[PDB]
């Protein structure tokens, strides 16, 4: 089971919070 | 994206503030970075073309283009352009050189305007015609409006290193002045073509309108096709201004525009086609039209990047192959485009050519022959041609090994040396006895026994029919 | 529907029915690479859901492609033996005329070289004119090409008379006016649409260019596809464009402002719009690259009816005369099959 | 035996997921390019219970460009998208090509004695050969039955890659390399050639005008290791190929007629490869003929002695 999303994701090359 | 591309053009064009250029150019500069307008002085038929339906005076040129505009703006643009399609039939003898004028105007006539206007405002410019002094009027359109200078060099400062500014701004420019020159142009011939306007006296007239319109059309196809393509030919075809121009006011700027467009009314059209061929669709119509030997030998090349193709140059009679086939200068050419399209096309090509000459050529040919048949007889056919290079053929034969095999029994069935002796030898490199005994029809014999030395009857007994002491040794050993 | 294979090499360009004669409505020819190839339509029991069969007849070999083409009022059936007349466009860039009987090619005229177009056809049909005693007097196609050129090959009694029109823009389509052979419309590429009398300026040029409404813009590129008339005394012109974009005007009464009518197919329309034999209101035009085809009615009847899908790229149709089947050929074969509704 | 299989069949799937997530978290781990930051937040969610196909792709596989791992992700989902593939496939070609093209300039630096970029550690394979690397890792990986090797797909997008990017002879590579590398992966022949036959007529960019030269010697050598392989199956039983590949064949000289008078007139001068054309026309005529005696009754002859 898999779903392509690629509107709301976590930006992979930017650190959290 | 219609209305999209609208806005954002929009936006980035926004303005913010102004610049003057030069001494007294007049420029703006827009919200989105590289995106500036200028704002340029007009010519007297500029101002004609943005003044229609506001010039309370005017000359009789101008009241007489207005005219003209008033019963051509009625029509609707399907018709106008079937129109421009007809004109730009004349030149290229789709409609036929055998024609007279009037019969191409009739033609056009009724092909494209029939029943495709109101006769009341046919009436309205035939009584406003009335009014003018045609030959006159025409001719200062012509000769002096549309039909640019001579120059004796009238100071483009040269520019030392291309300047992408005055290069769009010059292009734009340009291509401003020829579409006013063509609905201009357009109308006129319009009007040739709808009222009895001797033929003989305006002759020189209307073929030059013909002239101009045409290349008018070529020049704004090309445009709107590739612009870059467009300016780099346009600027390389001026040699002393090969990188560009500058101008400081607007007497400099109107006047190299012009001088363009006396480049483009007038060594132009042959740098185009090659930098362009070192826009693939509009050369269709421009090989159809811009090319009405030189032009034959384009249209083949052009229309090959099939049939028409072949067809206009066998009539007759990438770069660097081309290049290649010209200095050789049919062999070649079939040869080149067999290449160059490995299907259809290269392979009926490479086939009459082929056949049309019928060691390294020859050999090259029968190779690619056989390999498109077998691909798609040709075999035998080959074969004895050659015969009438021999490793070479062991190994087309190498290749060859079931149609093969087919292929020689049609072959023997027909005749029902080095030949023989290959075919022997290749099948001397079941199956192999079945094979060996079909072509020689003794070797048959000898490889049965060499084999041998339920199979043992069936040789035995294939060997007595073939030879039909033999016998009896082969029946006492099938006793025994 | 129904669905006959083509032959297995053959490879289809153009399909017509013979509705322009009456004798042979019921013949179909299909255009390929090595000739033209007719079948016959037959009522057979069958269920009266596809009354209607596909029944090939033979094979017209001529060794080279067929691009276009159409019958003329000539064609006739004996008893047996058929006797058929063709215009259609050749690979070596000629216009022909073909007559046979049957099969065999008894006879050919050919109109090509400089003497024919100076580059490609684009477009041919044929009309039967008859003079004022009523013999055949002569038979006349029209033809148009882009070598801006629209020709008007006419075969009289006394032999050919060739003559020859320039083109603003090259030719796409051509068709002779429905019960006034005397008048005939022509395509240019650019949009314009010329109404011509060849027994004479030519009478009329519209444009649909100018005309998109543009309530959604038809963009930038919207090369006129197609132009007929619809009626059976030519009381109407269709033109559709490449976009999808329609437009219908009609010819009469009083003074006349704009195209009657207009609107846009859900589709681009590489093929042109195929108007109804019976119900001027209605056309049909395909989406020939994902094998789809679009109903419309002009009057707005239609909302959206799209009573053909095949999962493959469609090559060529047309409506058989009696107007509930349609004729479609595929790159590998042809279809018939009946809308319930037009019965 | 039902419930053996089950389970068997619960840990295959879930194994299969487990190693992509593995490689994943490696690689992303050891990329230059990642920001030390974010590496900890990747750590911490990959390094534990087994996470779903859809999150593996999305949240870190497309995040960090590792097409390879899309395609093996397109894989084990059973993603039947062909377009997408595609799209993979195109930028997996692109940049593999594009890493093969910096190392050999930082080579050819070093052997020059210039200074390479801070921080790059210093004869490199050609962008061809480290673009077929990727494919065999990928296909050895898939076993070529998937649905990320649509052949007549992904066999002309290798062609296109090589003609638009020079990789022929010009650098000294076998200009077949494309068709070896899809015979040793073990595509059957017949397919081979059925792909080759469609890049031939359709005559789509960049197969077209003189480079449909190329395609021919492409059909010339699947044809060849077709028929070498009939041959060998022949001998092996000792101890299918219809007309349409002969007629191929015919249509493939018909081509090559047509390249070389096209070339004969080029404007600038006859094209160079008048001999190299005439040498291909050979071996095609070779070629027909032997598939022609096979068709004609050697092929059903095979496993009988000469």
């Amino acid at each position: 089971k898999l779903v392509i999303n690629k509107d709301m994701r976590t930006d992979l090359f930017s650190p959290p919070n | 994206l219609e209305t999209i591309l609208r806005d954002v053009k929009t936006a980035f064009n926004e303005a913010s503030s102004i610049t003057l250029y030069g001494d007294e150019i007049i420029l703006v500069n827009c919200f989105q970075p590289y995106n500036h307008s200028l704002y340029k002085l007009n010519t007297t038929v500029e101002n004609w073309f943005y003044n229609m339906h506001s010039e309370t005076d005017g000359s009789e040129l101008f009241k007489y283009l207005r005219t003209l505009n008033g019963f051509a703006s009625t029509l609707s643009n399907d018709v106008l352009r079937s129109i421009s399609k007809k004109f730009l039939d004349i030149i290229t003898g789709e409609l036929p050189d055998s024609m007279t004028t009037v019969e191409k105007f009739t033609d056009i006539f009724k092909n494209c305007l029939e029943n495709q206007f109101e006769i009341t405002n046919l009436k309205i410019l035939f009584d406003e015609l009335n009014s003018f002094d045609i030959p006159v009027v025409l001719n200062d359109l012509i000769n002096n409006q549309m039909k640019p200078g001579i120059f004796w060099k009238k100071d483009f400062i040269s520019a030392i290193k291309f300047d992408g500014f005055t290069s769009i701004i010059s292009l734009e420019s340009l291509h401003q002045l020829l579409s006013i020159h063509y609905r201009i142009t357009l109308q006129v011939l319009l009007t040739f073509v709808l009222f009895d306007l001797d033929t003989e006296i305006f002759g020189q007239h209307i073929s030059t309108l013909l002239d101009l319109h045409y290349k008018q059309f070529l020049l704004l196809n090309l445009y709107r096709q590739d612009k870059c393509l467009l300016a780099e030919v346009l600027l390389k075809d001026s040699s002393e201004f090969s990188f560009g121009v500058k101008f400081f006011n607007y007497g400099q700027l109107i006047a190299y525009i012009d001088s363009l467009n006396s480049n483009v009314y007038n060594t132009e059209n042959s740098f185009f086609m090659t930098f362009f061929r070192s826009s693939h669709k509009n050369i269709r119509f421009f090989l159809e039209n811009v090319e009405c030997e030189v032009q034959e030998f384009m249209f083949a090349m052009t229309l090959f990047s099939f049939d028409q193709s072949y067809e206009i140059f066998q009539l007759h009679d990438i770069w660097k192959d081309l290049l290649c086939t010209f200095t050789v200068p049919h062999s070649a050419f079939y040869y080149q485009l067999s290449l160059l399209f490995d299907q259809e096309f290269a392979l009926k090509c490479i086939s009459k050519s082929a056949e049309y000459s019928l060691q390294d050529f020859k050999e090259k040919q029968h190779i690619h022959y056989l390999n498109l048949l077998i691909h798609f007889e040709v075999l035998d056919v080959l074969r004895l041609g050659h015969e009438c290079r021999t490793n070479f053929l062991q190994l087309l034969l190498q290749e060859d090994i079931d149609f093969f095999s087919t292929l020689l029994r049609l072959c023997n069935a027909h005749s029902d040396k080095i030949v023989d002796s290959i075919l022997s030898q290749n099948l001397r490199s079941c199956f192999k006895k079945l094979y060996c005994f079909r072509m020689l029809n003794a070797a048959a014999e000898v490889l049965y026994q060499y084999i041998l030395m339920i199979r043992k009857r069936k040789c035995y007994l294939m060997v007595i029919n073939v030879l039909s002491v033999t016998l009896t040794d082969l029946r006492d050993e099938l006793r025994g | 529907s129904n669905q006959y294979q083509l032959p297995l090499n053959v490879r289809p360009y153009t399909t017509t029915w013979c509705s322009q004669s009456p004798s042979c409505s019921n013949l179909l020819a299909i255009g390929h690479d090595t000739g033209i190839t007719i079948y016959c339509a037959s009522e057979e029991q069958t269920p009266g859901s596809t009354g209607l069969t596909l029944q090939e007849l033979f094979t017209i070999q001529t060794g080279l492609p067929t691009l276009h083409l159409s019958f003329s009022s000539s064609c006739s059936y004996s008893e047996p033996v058929y006797s058929l007349f063709l215009a259609c466009v050749c690979q070596d860039n000629t216009v022909r005329l073909i007559i046979t009987k049957n099969e065999t090619i008894i006879t050919q005229h050919v109109l090509g070289g400089k003497s024919g177009h100076h580059n490609f056809v684009n477009d041919i049909d044929i009309a039967d004119v008859y003079s004022a005693d009523n013999r055949l007097a002569e038979q006349v196609i029209a033809s148009v090409g882009d070598d801006c050129t629209l020709i008007i090959w006419r075969l009289t009694d006394e032999g050919p008379i060739l003559a020859g029109y320039p083109l603003s823009s090259p030719g796409i389509s051509v068709q002779f006016r429905p019960s006034n052979p005397n008048q005939l419309i022509v395509g240019e590429r650019n949009g314009n649409i010329r109404i011509f009398d060849w027994t004479l300026p030519w009478l009329l040029t519209l444009n649909t260019l100018p005309l998109v409404n543009t309530c959604h813009s038809s963009g930038i590129a919207s090369s006129l596809a197609n132009v007929r008339w619809i009626g059976s005394d030519g009381s109407g012109i269709l033109a559709m464009c490449k976009s999808g974009a329609w437009l219908r005007w009609n010819l009469f009464g009083p003074k006349n402002l704009l195209p009657n009518v207009q609107g846009i197919s859900l589709f681009p329309s590489l093929l042109g719009a195929c108007p109804h034999p019976r119900y001027m209101d209605y056309f049909a035009t395909a989406h020939s690259q994902h094998g789809l085809i679009q109903l419309i009615n002009t009057y707005e009847k239609d909302s959206n009816s799209i009573p053909i899908q095949l999962g493959m790229p469609i090559v060529d149709f047309c409506w058989h005369q009696d107007g509930s089947h349609l004729a479609i050929a595929t790159e590998g074969s042809v279809l018939l099959t009946r809308l319930m509704g037009f019965t | 035996r039902q419930q053996q299989q089950q389970l068997n069949h619960e840990a295959s799937e879930l194994l299969e997921i487990a190693h992509i997530q593995d490689d994943l978290l490696e690689r992303l781990v050891a990329d230059p390019r990642i920001p030390e930051e974010r590496k900890a937040e990747i750590e911490e969610f990959l390094d534990g219970p087994i996470r779903t196909l859809t999150d593996l792709f999305n949240d870190y596989a497309d995040q960090a460009n590792y097409y390879d791992l899309c395609l093996l992700i397109f894989h084990a989902a059973d993603f039947h998208n062909p377009r997408t593939i595609m799209d993979t496939w195109n930028n997996l070609i692109n940049q593999s090509h594009f890493e093969a093209e910096q190392r050999r300039e930082y080579w050819e630096i070093v052997q020059d004695l210039p200074d390479l970029p801070i921080a790059v550690i210093a004869e490199p394979p050609l962008p061809y050969v480290y673009v077929s690397q990727q494919i065999q890792l990928i296909a050895h990986r898939t076993s070529l039955d998937s649905l990320i090797f649509p052949v007549n797909s992904l066999l002309p997008v290798v062609c296109a890659y090589a003609i638009n990017n020079g990789q022929d002879a010009s650098i000294g590579a076998d200009p077949c390399w494309p068709i070896q590398l899809f015979l040793n992966l073990g595509v059957p022949h017949a397919l081979m050639v059925q792909v080759l036959e469609n890049v031939l007529d359709t005559q789509e960019a960049p197969f077209t005008g003189r480079r449909r030269k190329l395609v021919v010697q492409w059909i010339a050598m699947a044809v060849d290791m077709w028929v070498r392989e009939v041959e060998r199956r022949a001998s092996m039983s000792e101890a299918v190929m219809g007309s349409w590949v002969s007629e191929l064949l015919g249509r493939a000289d018909q081509v090559l007629t047509q390249i070389a008078g096209t070339g004969a007139t080029l404007r600038g001068g006859a094209a160079s490869d008048a001999e190299e054309i005439a040498s291909l026309r050979r071996t095609v005529k070779g070629l027909k003929r032997s598939v022609d005696m096979l068709l004609g009754g050697e092929m059903a002859r095979m496993s009988f002695f000469r």
